[PDB]
RNA sequence: UUAUGCUAUCAGGUGGAUGGCUCGGCUCAAGAGCUUAUGAAGGACGUGCCAAGCUGCGAUAAGCCCGGGGUAGGUG
RNA sequence: GAGUGUGACAGUCACUUAGAUGUACGCCAAAAGACCGGAACAUGUCCCUGAGUACCGUGCGUUGGAUAUCGUGCGUGAAUCUGGGGGGCACCAACCUCCAAAACUAAAUACUCCUUGAGACCGAUAGCGAAAUAGUAGGGUGACCGAACGCUGAAAAGUACCCCGAGAAGGGAGGUGCAAAGUGCCUGAAACCUGAUAGUGAUGGAACGAUACGGCAUGAAAGGAUCUCUGGCAUGAAGGAAUCAUUCGCGAGGAUGUAGUACGAAUGUCACUGCCAGUGUCGUAUCUUACGUUUUGAAGAACGGGCCAGGGAGUGUAUCUUGGUGGCAAUGGCUAACCUUUUAUCUGGGCAGCCGAAGCGAAAGCAACAUGUGCGCAGCCUUUUGGCGAGGCACGACGUAU
RNA sequence: UGGGGCCCCGAAAAUUGACGGGGCUCAAGUCGACCACCGAUACCACGGAGUACCGCAAGGUAAUCUCGUAGGAAGGCGUUG
RNA sequence: CCCUAACUGGAGUCCGGUGAAGCUUACAUUCUAGUGCACAGUCUAGAGACCUCUAGGGGGAAGUGAAGACCCCGUGGAGC
RNA sequence: AAGAGCAUAAGUCAGCCUGACGUUAUUCAGCAUAGCAGUGGAUGACGAGACGAAAGUCGGCUCUAGCGAACUUUUGAGCC
RNA sequence: GGAGAUCGUGAGCUGGGUUUAGACCGUCGUGAGACAGGUCGGUUACUAUCUACUAGAGGUGCCCGAGGUCUGCGGGUAAGC
């Protein structure tokens, strides 16, 4: 298919605005008690083990959705299992670092948690399956590299 | 078409099942039969027979790009903001050779002193430019 | 609101447009003003025939300190030489800058309804 | 105690659909790209203790020798 | 936390996986050296610079190549730097541009026997024809055509012993197994066949059924418990008596009153009762000569189907047109190839180009209204009849062709 | 003698058979009138469903809505992923 | 042939064993007439009809075999 | 041809003439309603005339038949 | 005597004619070929499901159980011409 770059950027900005909104983020199955938007200081880029990611998500009130992703990850039905799609997954946490740091390898193994730089912020990450309201975790660097991201 | 809508209708919105067979249910292939049985359709769609005129070679024929004096007058300040023209002594000096336009036509009104230089000006474009106090200069 | 208006409303996919139509018929109810019901019926029209007004028509057919409601986008082909308030669905960037440099105000249908729900002096454009 | 029968259900036979699974297939992408008179590919025949087919091998014939990996079982 | 196996859903049991390693022969490979040398200047009555070739006539094929593509059959056929060719019919002149008829040349590109990966792909009558003892069985003299067959269980624990039987068949008894799933063995449909149960049945009429009422059998679950059966009372829409009296009518009967009374679908309430809804079959009453198709007309003595199961018919590319929903919008819109890929996503670029922006005309060529006017819907205002009036309608003016 | 009603002769066909059949004679036939009753999904009434348009919504209206082939339009059910 | 008869062997009939195929939407015990695309076992109105089995030859099922080869049509072919 | 039209004439004769003219727009009717070719046939317009005192009439012969696309060639005037 | 029964009757027969492919004669046609002209030659497929009829049986129905002898609702005839 095709979307023009102006309206695709408008769609992505609409998705990014949806991350702040508590009603849609809590209306997408995301289970959390933090107060949106969850912006973090730029120390999150340079933590290199998933235990530190676990501690940060617990502290921010977001580890419940990670647990829901891990323990709701369930086998799908039909011919998907034979063709390589055994389990049916869940989306929990989206980390957006300012640049390529070891947090990308850190939270890479979090269950249902996608981590990407601001450059690779397609609208699918911001709103999987046409539904906006992904529980996204940003940093200060992503906030400072975002003034003219999609305009 | 809507395949799932006609599941059950047998003919699938085609009337008789003897319809929708081949080229005979359309009257030939392509825009055929334009002199015998699709004459009126040929008239309606522009397929009517005949040749008319000639073509000059494209290497010598040229299609000039035009702009009216109303367009130049009512966005000359946008030219000076953009940097394609400047203002000397209250007269907006605008050259056509760099904007890509090569002819000037006097559609509309002229108010400000436009010193317009271009390849060729229409007679009314020259009239409307010189009435406003500006000037026309043919640029090689 | 009949079943035809329900069809035309559900056909729309913009949440802002549907909310505008619902609130406009509610305002035409409560204030007894056919201005808002008229704008709701215009917005419920096909979106291929929505208004797209240039600066030229607004300049030509207005006067000083005029209230304009344009159910569509205001385009920026022309010049404006007097203050006009334009409540429109959307604004081109050029048209917005033209009206801002001309001293006019550019608000939306929701903002103009909140400013004065009676709609008096609201000459609708197209 | 009405046979030959009729209809509906039930049990069983014949049968192999549906469901489930699948070491196969198809499509797309990325690499790599010649071999043969120093006798190829392809084929015929032979080749196993009991071995008919396929596969592998060629009278040294489901194999022989040497360097590396693997190490406790192997004998398609 | 990609999966796969494992006696059922496995990140932590195994293989693994992210990541680190080792790696002979080969492949690439920069520093450091040896090898031949290259580039200008001035010079001129000097020399060389591709032949059956360039070109031309004619024929044919081919091409978009039109008197203006390339090929080549026949015929002709040059010039040598003071030279020769091209500049879409030919020749003359100017101007611009190049040096044929000899030769080589990576990369960007094309394809998939093969290797690896991936999949909104198929899931065994599908996907290759072949889940391959498959180009096999089989067919054909031959070129060549061409199938069907997948599933025990976790573990064979694959039925010991005994009886019948002529029997290494088979059957019963018996056992293994959670379960016979008991050797093409998972679940195990219908067609078809055998037996049992219910109803009916040797006096009986046929599209096999629909509706209503009964007989027989069932009605455990999933359906009802103010639900089922039988009555009283209250309100009762449309309709509306019987009987009696009077009068009319030749008569059958009508009118008037009794009486819009008693009644009357249904809506409530109180007793009464334990069945009712439903299911199977049979009977009685009314109605229907099947289904699809071709047909003006079908139950047709018009065509299709013996029956059952599965498979079986509006799909893609390119292009034009129009709707619904959106983005951006005269300072317009979109980008295509392609670069960026951290492996096909995606983010940022990509202004070449297409459409719009000025049309008319074959062509040269020329080139318009940023509303001059009237009416007037929605809408706003208003002494509610008028006023203003976007869009709309009708003129006027102007560009160009004739 | 003329004008009328009904009936009769004219009037013979091939499987046994057709007032629909039984049958019917001041009729169960024909003609001129009449009475009462039967008999539809029509009409009336009640309760319910759907549709059309309007209303912000509750809801309002429909004697002036409810059949349907070729066909157009709208809304839904199902399989696989 | 008038005009058929008797006899012989093999079938058939009956019995034991073995053992297919072709028609088939359904129902079906029919007969007459009418109606219906004007040639009906199924409609309409009558009349008959207890069911099952065996043998018989073929009246009917416009019986089965078969996308009519005669006629026409096709901007369908081939040969001459 | 057939039908319709026409009498101080749309007939006949005589005088003078060439409108049996170049260019161009609508609406009809071929083709009701209601698309459809080249053509006609009625109104006009620009420029030229004829006859006539003038009004007028004349775009042939009173009206309705006597004819033909695209391509191609030839010809006429002036141009690209 | 005539006529009807799919000009009754080919799952009964025949195959003489017409209406295939071969050939001859005459006449047409330049010819291939044609003739509502003639002549010679020229493949008759089927194991009967249902119904109808013809005969032969087995049952139930009726009925104290069985047997025997009769009656006659009906059906048929040309039983003679
Ligand atoms: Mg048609
Ligand atoms: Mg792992
Ligand atoms: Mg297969
Ligand atoms: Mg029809
Ligand atoms: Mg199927
Ligand atoms: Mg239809
Ligand atoms: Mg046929
Ligand atoms: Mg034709
Ligand atoms: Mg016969």
């Amino acid at each position: 298919e095709k979307v023009n770059t102006k309206e695709r950027r408008y769609a992505i900005r609409s998705a990014i605005a949806a991350t702040t909104d508590p009603t849609l983020v809590s209306l997408r199955g995301h289970i959390f008690e933090a107060e949106l938007p969850i912006v973090a200081v730029n120390d999150l880029e340079s933590l290199e083990r998933t235990k530190q990611v676990i501690e940060f998500l617990e502290a921010a009130g977001l580890y419940e959705d990670v647990l829901r992703a891990k323990y709701g990850r369930h086998i799908r039905a039909g011919r998907g299992k034979l063709r390589g799609r055994k389990y049916k997954h869940k989306k929990s946490v989206l980390i957006v670092a300012g640049e390529n740091t070891p947090i990308l390898k850190a939270a890479r193994n979090l269950s249902g948690v996608d981590v990407v730089t601001v450059d690779s912020l397609n609208a699918e990450l911001l709103a999987p399956g046409t539904h906006a309201g992904r529980l996204t975790v940003w940093t200060e660097s992503a906030i400072g590299k975002l003034e003219g991201a999609f305009q | 078409m809507d395949t799932k809508k006609f599941r059950g209708s047998r003919t699938c919105g085609g009337g008789t099942h003897k319809n929708r067979r081949g080229a005979g249910n359309r009257g030939g292939r392509g825009k055929a039969g334009g002199c015998k049985h699709h004459f009126v359709r040929a008239m309606m769609r522009g397929y009517s027979y005949g040749k008319h005129g000639f073509k000059r070679p494209d290497e010598v024929s040229r299609d000039v790009s035009i702009v009216n004096v109303g367009e130049l007058d009512e966005l000359a300040s946008y030219l000076v903001e953009e940097g394609l023209a400047e203002v000397k002594d209250g007269a907006y000096h605008i050259n056509l050779e760099n904007l890509g336009i090569e002819k000037v036509l006097g559609s509309g009104r002229v108010t400000k002193n436009l010193v317009v230089t271009s390849e060729e000006f229409s007679a009314s474009a020259r009239e409307k430019i010189e009435n406003a106090g500006g000037s026309c200069i043919d640029a090689e | 609101m009949g079943k035809k208006s329900l069809v035309k409303l559900t056909r729309k996919t913009n949440p802002r447009i549907v909310s505008l139509i619902l609130t406009l018929k509610e305002r035409a109810n409560g204030d007894s003003a056919p201005i808002w019901k008229d704008i709701a019926k215009r917005l419920e029209a096909p979106s291929r025939n929505y208004a797209a007004v240039n600066i030229s028509k607004i300049n030509r057919h207005t006067a000083e300190d005029d209230v304009l409601l344009i159910p569509g986008k205001v385009l920026g082909a022309g010049l404006l030489d007097h203050p006009v308030t334009i409540a429109a669905l959307t604004f081109s960037d050029s048209a917005f800058e033209k009206i801002t440099e001309a001293g006019g105000k550019c608000l939306s249908l929701e903002e103009i309804m909140e400013a004065n729900p009676k709609g008096s002096g609201i000459r609708i454009f197209r």
